[PDB]
């Protein structure tokens, strides 16, 4: 008798500062287009299965948060490593058996206290802070705030041509797969060298084993505060390198200068440390908090209705008693027609009918999509995806990832939630903030 | 191109393998029309700056281009039919004198004389197929065919087409270069291969790929009979989308 062997039923934590937006689908991109503007019209009705989206950008404290992680552990390396240290106590090696086990940080063993700490412990301490010489002003060497985080491929372990099996890289019975054709695949990596400098490669090599998905990412983490000057020349934005991402009163505004890899990495780091703050039932396959993607953006900020043109209902850029609905540059140098000169305090203006908060304003979004003029026809119509993991020895245009959504500069033109914006992965401006987002674990019903 | 460029182009190929639906049809872009002339910006070589024929001409004189005779009638891609590069010179009346071959270029062809800019219309096979996987409508460049708007003095315009260039041949030359499409914003953004995939050409469908073979031409005496033949495949090509869907429906409220 087919009864059924089910599973063991799994529990959703719904992730803390998101909401959930439903399955739907959209029209991406403007219908009507404005010639004096050049660009033609390009639009394409897609679906998006539901996802968690972050309520707001990502705020100063909040990858604070990350830097801070990335500082602490460092610090505790430094501590358990025989050079600078060698206490061997923040580096748990074997096990309470005995046994030897792979070695694991004791982030139960505090760091020392400035004060408490003897020689060799703030030896380690001010191994990774950076003093300046002129100055005296001691913050965390850029250099050194450093991300070692690991990436498996699960789509490109599934193609069929990248099988391990040759056999199973043809379904076609008449086509005879060569015993030893060569499978040239890429993969990304990155090892600390003796010296200490960061090297990352991408490896060219035939299909071998499951170690060739597997794409590992060494990163700087924190923010390009120089952004703010290099941006805006002939400015007085001096004070936004040293208050923006320092300041205790800039720590619920968005935060600025993260580039796409940054981005990434921050993300990675988000879901591993949900990974690590939440039991898993047995089997439990989690998500991983990621970028969202140029089509679940859209879908997003719209509202899923495609007769939105902006995040909001109407097609006013502002309310029936004067009121701006977003934080962007509403006139000829008039940047602060809206309250605000600069990003403002996230959650400041009225969300989406989902709930989103300053999706088209403050800071342009980062997403995951890489850069085509051509993009929205070259990718599917099932949770539409462009990704292009660029090799290190690409061209630099190759590395251009969309950054949808409009900035507290975007015009009401880049503000509208249809209309692309691009920048390198490598660069991050002072405009361009990002937004964590999960897939949803969900079981709902239609309509 | 390195290993990921070149998976991320495969993974940006149309398999049109086992779609229940295809329709082959065939375009006259008239480069002498806004939204077409984008490959005919240049009409003659400005040191980087070169229109799609001047490209072409370049990459053939350079054995980078595999190019075929316009055979009246059909298309047959196959070894046979791949042009003599002198051949075509001679035929066609182009004046060349042959430089240091320095296995680089076959023959030297003055710039005054390349027929960059008289190629004023083209020749586009495209071919609309639905998508078996995902139950899409999409259209898949085949091949384009320069037609050199020739003068026949008494024979006036004579438009003979010169050869037929496989997409994908041509695909990796113009997927680099950067194109204004429009002459009211100048910035060059996007690339002739954007403008071949977003199907940002206007043409009128001179043939499709009929079971008698026939064209347009043969059954339409007249420019205007033509034009309103080419708009009812138009319009049946657009039904067929339209039908496919049933979300515009409205008989249900009643
Ligand atoms: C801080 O961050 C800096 C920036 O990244 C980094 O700086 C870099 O290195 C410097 C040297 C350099 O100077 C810098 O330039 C820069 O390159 C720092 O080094 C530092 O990061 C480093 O240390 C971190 C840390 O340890 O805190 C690392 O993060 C940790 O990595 C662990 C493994 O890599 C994660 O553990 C996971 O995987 C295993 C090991 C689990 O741990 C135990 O495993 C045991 C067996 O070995 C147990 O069996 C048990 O595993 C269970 O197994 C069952 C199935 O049987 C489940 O499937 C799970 O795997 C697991 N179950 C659970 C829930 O426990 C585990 N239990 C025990 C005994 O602890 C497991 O806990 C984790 O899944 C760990 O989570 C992560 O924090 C960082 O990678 C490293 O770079
Ligand atoms: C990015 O890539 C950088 C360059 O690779 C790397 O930097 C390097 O490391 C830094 C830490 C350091 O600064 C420098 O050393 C630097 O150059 C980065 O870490 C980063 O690496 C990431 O990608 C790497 C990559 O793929 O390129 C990953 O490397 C992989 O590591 C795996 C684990 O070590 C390797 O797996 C096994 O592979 C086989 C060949 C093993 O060789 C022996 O083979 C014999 C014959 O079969 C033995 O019988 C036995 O076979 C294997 O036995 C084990 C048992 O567990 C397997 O499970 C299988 O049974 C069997 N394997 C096969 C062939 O099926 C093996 N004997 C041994 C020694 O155990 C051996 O080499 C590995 O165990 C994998 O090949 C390798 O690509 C890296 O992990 C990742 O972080
Ligand atoms: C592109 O077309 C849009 C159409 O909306 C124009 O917007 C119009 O003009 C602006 C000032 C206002 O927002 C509205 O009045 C709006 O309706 C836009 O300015 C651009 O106009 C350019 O192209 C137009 C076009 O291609 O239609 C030209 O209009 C006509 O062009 C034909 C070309 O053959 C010409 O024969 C007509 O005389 C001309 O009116 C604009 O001249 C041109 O600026
Ligand atoms: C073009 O259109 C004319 C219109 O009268 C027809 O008579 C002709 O046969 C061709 O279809
Ligand atoms: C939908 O119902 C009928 C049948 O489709 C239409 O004619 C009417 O306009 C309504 O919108
Ligand atoms: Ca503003």
């Amino acid at each position: 008798e087919l009864t059924g062997a089910k599973l063991s039923s799994w529990n959703e934590p719904s992730p803390f500062g998101m909401i959930q937006v439903p399955r739907g689908s959209i029209v991406l991109g403007n219908k009507e287009a404005d010639s004096l503007w050049g660009i033609p019209a390009e639009s394409r009705p897609i679906s998006v299965d539901a996802f968690w989206m972050d309520r707001t950008e990502i705020t100063n404290a909040q990858y604070r948060q990350f830097v801070y992680y990335v500082r602490d552990s460092i610090i505790r390396e430094r501590l358990a490593d025989p050079a600078y240290g060698g206490n061997e106590e923040y580096k748990i090696t074997e096990n309470k058996f005995g046994e030897p086990v792979t070695p694991h940080l004791d982030w139960s063993k505090p760091i020392p206290s400035e004060k408490r700490a003897t020689e060799e412990e703030i030896a380690a301490i001010n191994s990774v802070y950076y003093t300046n010489p002129v100055t005296h002003d001691r913050k965390l060497n850029p250099d050194q705030m450093v991300y070692r985080y690991e990436v498996y491929d699960y789509r490109s372990a599934a193609l069929r041509e990248h099988q391990l099996k040759a056999a199973k890289r043809n379904l076609n019975t008449d086509i005879k797969v060569d015993p030893n054709a060569v499978v040239m695949i890429s993969k990304d990596t990155a090892f600390v060298d003796e010296s200490g400098n960061i090297i990352s490669e991408t490896i060219t090599r035939p299909l071998s084993s499951e170690y060739d998905f597997l794409n590992t990412y060494i990163v700087p983490i924190y923010p390009d505060e120089t952004c703010w000057v290099n941006d805006f020349p002939n400015a007085r934005t001096e004070i936004y390198t040293r208050m923006y991402f320092n300041h205790p009163g800039y720590d619920d505004y968005p935060v600025v200068g993260i580039s796409w890899e940054q981005a990434q990495a921050f993300c990675a780091w988000r879901s591993e440390f949900f990974r690590k703050g939440i039991r898993l039932p047995e089997g439990q396959i989690m998500d991983d908090f990621r970028l969202p993607t140029e089509a679940e953006w859209e879908y997003a900020a719209r509202m899923g209705d495609s007769n939105n043109k902006y995040p909001w209902s109407t097609e006013d850029l502002r309310t029936g008693r004067g009121c701006f609905l977003g934080n962007f540059k509403p006139g000829e140098g008039d940047y602060t027609a809206d309250g605000h000169l600069i990003p403002s305090r996230v959650s400041s203006f009225s969300p989406n009918d989902f709930g989103l908060y300053d999706m088209a304003g403050n800071v342009a979004e980062w997403t995951s999509t890489a850069f085509s003029e051509s993009g929205l026809k070259q990718m599917s119509d099932i949770n539409p995806e462009l990704e292009y993991k660029a090799a290190l020895t690409d061209p630099y245009i190759l590395k251009q990832k969309v950054v949808r959504g409009g900035s507290w500069k975007d015009v009401a033109r880049f503000i509208r939630s249809a209309t692309r914006s691009h920048e390198y992965q490598n660069v991050g401006r002072s405009y361009i903030g990002f937004r964590c987002v999960r897939t949803s674990i969900a079981f709902s019903s239609g309509k | 191109l390195s290993n990921r460029a070149q998976e991320f182009n495969r993974r940006l190929t149309q398999k049109t393998d086992n779609a229940p639906w295809r329709r082959v049809v065939y375009r006259r872009v008239d480069l002498m029309e806004e939204s077409n002339a984008v490959l005919y910006y240049p009409p003659r070589p400005i040191g980087d700056r070169k229109n799609l024929f001047s490209t072409i001409f370049g990459l053939i004189n350079s054995n980078s281009l595999d190019v075929y005779e316009y055979l009246d009638g059909f298309e047959a891609f196959t070894d046979q039919y791949k042009i003599k590069f002198q051949e075509f010179l001679d035929r066609f009346g182009i004046y060349y004198q042959p430089s240091t071959n320095k296995n680089a270029e076959l023959f030297k062809v003055a710039d005054s004389d390349i027929p960059s800019a008289e190629v004023k219309a083209y020749y586009v096979k495209e071919e609309w197929y639905f998508t078996p996987t995902n139950s899409d409508v999409d259209i898949k460049i085949q091949a384009i065919c320069p037609i050199m708007t020739g003068q026949d003095e008494f024979g006036e315009v004579r438009n003979q087409p010169l050869f037929w260039i496989p997409y994908e041949n041509i695909r990796p030359y113009i997927a680099r270069e950067r194109v204004m499409l429009s002459s009211l914003n100048n910035t060059r953004n996007s690339t002739i291969d954007d403008f071949f995939r977003l199907n940002l050409y206007k043409g009128d469908i001179v043939k499709t790929e009929n079971l008698h073979n026939r064209a347009l031409a043969e059954y339409c005496p007249t420019p205007d009979s033509m034009k309103m033949e080419s708009k009812r495949i138009d319009k049946e090509l657009q039904g067929f989308r339209d039908g496919l869907f049933v979300t515009q429906d409205t008989t249900w409220m009643k």
